[PDB]
């Protein structure tokens, strides 16, 4: 349970994890609520039944959301949690991008049999699906956000903020969808708690690639936090714009095969032409 | 004002009458309002409830108190005559005491 809270999201904006009092804020959060370290620190699997209750009421009422989902239970086998292996089927789907496409999707529609069953094989493959990769892809993009606060990585440009690496930590991750959608998203808003004000502009990320993509970045972005949304849709608008910078001239290059329009792919000499063309295309709709 | 109990004590050989039952309820009390109320002088702070919160932040066990304090004049002065004449029986009860402060603060350290 320590571990699992300390790369969300929720905890790390309200404990500051990424500075220095990360450590002290944490334990003095769980000795006001109630819990023991050693509680926390041994596998949730050890505990007894009426312990994991009393512990799991007192945080489900400190995080005060209103999910729900679905449980499936066969036999004498462990219970599954559907939001579980929906992620380990999306990253069994996404990674690595040299394995082949129907590797992959052969592999997703393996993991995602192997939870209908009660069979040992196929349960020990799906915990280690949960033991490897879903810890790891947690793990790498909490350090990419504190990164970037730490070293101050995301300035002003304008209209809108900007973000980029020097090297990226996983280079199979950042081609994935979950991973970059995730990451910017918890981005923005760690950038966003520090300082005040900081709450009306977008977000633009740019990532770079090497080996067989060298000289390639892999460019992504996010709407506004202070965004009033008139019903429960979600529209966004960042594609849009980067397609209309697609459309100026004289033209750059840029690959935009994706079925999503808001992640592409852009040469690394014509960056600084991007950076003008996105400027130009974001003051022209604040005009 | 009422008798202070403690204070007419002082020229004994205090090992045989802090065995007296009159005696271990009113150190009990004493010994609990002063790490409740006990104020660093030029400071606003109650220094042992504050030392009491990052001890159960470590889930540690025991609780460093000063003679120093004990012995000014904002502390326990009896207290702090009878100590170092009556250790095993002294520091059993002011245990109890420390016990029954840490408990109600925090209700989970039974676990």
């Amino acid at each position: 349970l320590f571990s699992a809270m300390m790369v969300s999201e929720y905890f790390s904006i309200k404990t500051k994890n990424w500075t220095q009092k990360g450590d002290v804020n944490i334990r003095h959060l769980l000795a006001q609520l109630g819990i023991t370290l050693h509680e926390t620190k041994q596998k949730f699997e050890a505990l007894p039944t009426e312990q994991r209750n009393l512990v799991v009421d007192v945080l489900e009422k400190e995080m005060d959301s209103s999910f729900a989902t679905f449980f499936g239970t066969l036999g004498y086998c462990g219970k599954l949690s559907a939001c579980d292996v929906a992620r380990a089927v999306t990253l069994r789907l996404e990674m690595p991008k040299s394995e082949t496409i129907m590797n992959r999707f052969r592999s997703g529609q393996s993991i995602l049999r192997s939870s209908i069953t009660g069979e040992r094989q196929d349960r020990l493959n799906l915990n280690n699906t949960f033991t490897s990769i879903c810890q790891r892809t947690l793990q790498v993009s909490w350090k990419t956000v504190a990164a970037a606060i730490n070293q101050s990585e995301i300035i002003p440009n304008g209209p809108y903020y900007l973000f980029s690496c020097s090297r990226s930590i996983d280079e199979d991750m950042v081609d994935s969808r979950h991973f970059l959608y995730n990451t910017a998203g918890f981005m923005i808003r760690a950038f966003a708690s520090m300082k005040k004000g900081r709450t009306t502009k977008p977000l633009i990320a740019m990532f770079p690639l090497t080996g067989e993509s060298a000289g390639w970045l892999v460019v992504t972005g996010v709407m506004p936090i202070a965004t009033i949304y008139e019903d429960s849709l979600l529209k966004t608008c960042i594609g849009r714009a980067f397609e209309r910078v697609k459309k100026m001239t004289p033209p750059l290059r840029i690959v935009d095969d994706y079925f999503n329009s808001d992640i592409i792919r852009l040469k690394s000499e014509d960056r600084t032409r991007f950076i003008d063309f996105l400027q130009t295309v974001f003051e022209g709709t604040s005009n | 004002i009422p008798v202070d109990i403690l204070e007419n004590i002082r020229g004994r050989t205090i090992r045989d009458h802090v065995s007296d039952e009159a005696v271990a309820k009113e150190i009990e009390r004493r010994f609990k309002n002063f790490l409740r109320s006990f104020h660093e002088p030029g400071n606003k702070q109650t220094k042992y409830i504050q030392m009491i919160k990052s001890m159960a932040a470590d889930n540690r066990e025991s609780l460093e108190v000063s003679f120093t304090d004990l012995s000014d004049d904002n502390g326990e002065q009896n207290i702090s005559y009878f100590l170092p004449e009556a250790p095993n029986e002294m520091l059993a009860i002011m245990d109890r005491a420390a016990t029954e402060v840490v408990m109600n603060m925090y209700p989970f350290y039974s676990r």
